[PDB]
This record gives structure tokens, sequence and C-alpha cells, in this order.
């Protein structure tokens, strides 16, 4: 039932146990090296 | 010493170890060690450095 404005859609390969560290408030090597979310972040993760 | 270690003990007579005096730089796991499941509790994991 809504409309987005600024649709961006990140894709990557990860480990299954870094999936975890897909979040914006998460450490890791993957968080801190490869790819960190905004605090204020505004948007949904999948991940298969 | 922890993560690395060759045995570990059962659930019912699970092994506490005291650390001290060292810098908890975790940065070196991340070269071998993948972790299922961290979660933290009484603080943000991006503070723990
Ligand atoms: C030898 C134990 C020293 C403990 C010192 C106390 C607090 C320091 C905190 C966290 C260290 C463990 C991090 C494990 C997960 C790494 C990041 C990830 O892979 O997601």
């Amino acid at each position: 039932d809504l409309c987005f404005t600024n649709v961006y859609a990140d894709s990557f390969v990860i480990r299954g146990d870094e999936v975890r560290q897909i979040a914006p408030g998460q450490t890791g090597k993957i968080a801190d090296y490869n790819y960190k979310l905004p605090d204020d972040f505004t948007g949904c993760v999948i991940a298969w | 010493e922890v993560f690395n270690a060759t045995r570990f003990a059962s659930v019912y007579a699970w092994n506490r170890k005291r650390i001290s005096n060292c810098v908890a730089d975790y940065s070196v796991l991340y070269n071998s060690a993948s972790f299922s499941t961290f979660k933290c509790y009484g603080v943000s994991p991006t503070k723990l450095n």
C-alpha cells in the first residue's frame, strides 16, 4: 500500500554466518570492511 | 586459547576462564573464525572497540 521514492538494490554474496552482519548496528568483518548499513536505515534486507 | 581450543567442555560442566590485562582486538578472528550467532545484550557491537 506504499510508494517508494529512491529505490536502490545493493546485491552481493557473503557467507551464511555473515548474513546477521547485514544490519544497521552490527560489527564484524563484513560490517566493518565490506558493507555497512546506516543507523537510520529505511529499507529491507533479503538473503537466500 | 578460547575460540581455537582443541577440546571444549560439556554444557553441564561448562568451562569458565578469566580474561585480564589484554586488548580485545577481535578483528584477528576475521581471518579464520566464522560465527553463526553473535548477540550482544548490554553493549552495542559497534562500540566494542
Ligand atoms: C578472548 C575473549 C576476550 C573478550 C573481551 C571482552 C569483550 C570484547 C568483545 C567481543 C569479542 C568477540 C567478538 C566475536 C565476533 C566478531 C565479529 C563477528 O564475526 O561478527
